[PDB]
């Protein structure tokens, strides 16, 4: 399946970006050219993610996903992943909405918590994923 | 639907010169591939992607089967429904793109093999 | 079919100028340019058969295949060509691999002995597709 | 890495034998053997230019490639080749795929011209990649 291959490499590709972008942070929360970047990737990585997971669902015929959570709640369901790891996704999902318009005051802060303490749940999912 | 069928090729008929091929593959956005005689600019197939966006009511993906990659030509081939067309330029087009992902899936291999564990 | 037909004019074209150019096979382990020739004319026999086993394999909706050598291994699961000759073929693609990528020293005497007595198995593929 | 050797010392010899077959190219228009030679020898420099940018995103991790051409695209946006150089050897893909794949007669004069002015290209890929 060549989906799956290309949007795990999106997400890898993302992360890598991520990280680069950010670096050790100290001219994040200072430069707002690194933090759309870092927005930007984040919002990749959790797009892919979602396709991801409705493909597989879809694919294995384990539902029809009524939402982009509930696509990681019928995974979740069928034991393909563990219930911490669907409702981070579930977290990163809210991510993706929040950080779309320019309330910069609030969301510098949990872009920098996400990036700091979420990208494992996606290097975790793309772990799980690859094991099919 | 296929009154927009009718919409989508007389549309990129009207905009494509030399057209040859329009596959039809994929709420979203609409998947379309087109064939022609030569490669569509990338900001002219852009603008008449949005075209037909706007005329659909619904999102345009146009797909310029002649510079794109041989992974979204293997996609198109398996699962999109030929449009308009003659029957010869279809099976050209699907034994080229077929003998060259078989090739290219040769070249990749290792890559694949490595970054799926 | 037009397609066959010129795939067809094709594997005839190629097949004779590697009679042609070989000849009888006197300058061919000692002139480089004899080789290359021979050599390419074979790749381009395999790559028409290769094109009208895909184009085969997708007319009867038997299935796409990922490789070239399972295109014959289709046509023979499908009781469309023998499994000797589709065992011939996938070596001359082997062969032809060899000869182009050098994953392996190229053997002399493997390409004299293809164009001795494996050309047939081209024109047997020829005569079992024209007769569909 | 040795892969990276005996790529290296493949294409000098590809390019070798295609400076001696080619000669003044009076006789090219002429005699189809050197015809062929030279484009089994263009034909051969193009894969292994290609393998060397598959292993180098294979060691690198810099992501799948989409097409034969793309494995140097992944190679041109990540600064280790230049655009230049980069959409030269997509050429050189392009016209590789047309001598081995055959959706398009073959043109000479493009064979020619590349001969005359692209083997440079070649090189250049060579200098770029030896300084690992």
């Amino acid at each position: 399946n060549d989906i799956i291959i290309n949007k795990i490499a999106t997400i890898k590709r993302c992360i890598k970006r991520i990280q680069q972008v950010y670096g050790d942070g100290s001219q994040f929360k200072q430069d707002f050219t690194l933090q759309d970047s870092v927005i930007l990737n984040l919002q990749r990585c959790c797009e892919a993610c979602i396709d991801i997971a409705n493909h597989i669902n879809r694919q294995q015929q384990l539902g029809i996903p009524q939402s982009s959570r509930d696509s990681f709640t019928l995974l979740a369901q069928n034991n393909l992943i563990t219930q911490p790891l669907s409702d981070n996704l579930k977290k990163m999902v809210g991510l993706r909405n929040i950080a779309v318009h320019d309330y910069q005051e609030l969301n510098l802060d949990i872009v920098v918590h996400v990036v700091q303490h979420h990208l494992e749940d996606f290097e975790q999912f793309i772990d799980v994923i690859k094991a099919e | 639907q296929q009154l927009n069928e009718n919409k989508i090729i007389k549309l990129l008929r009207d905009n494509i010169p030399k057209l040859q091929l329009i596959y039809l593959f994929g709420n979203s956005d609409i998947d379309i591939a087109v064939l022609a005689a030569d490669t569509l600019d990338n900001i002219a197939r852009w603008e008449l992607a949005q075209k037909l966006a706007s005329a659909l009511d619904s999102d345009v993906d146009l797909v310029d089967l002649r510079s794109a990659s041989t992974v979204l030509c293997q996609q198109v081939v398996t699962q999109g429904k030929q449009l308009w067309g003659t029957q010869q330029d279809d099976e050209l087009f699907a034994v080229k793109t077929i003998s060259m992902y078989q090739h290219l899936q040769a070249e990749r291999q290792a890559i694949i093999d490595d970054v799926m564990a």
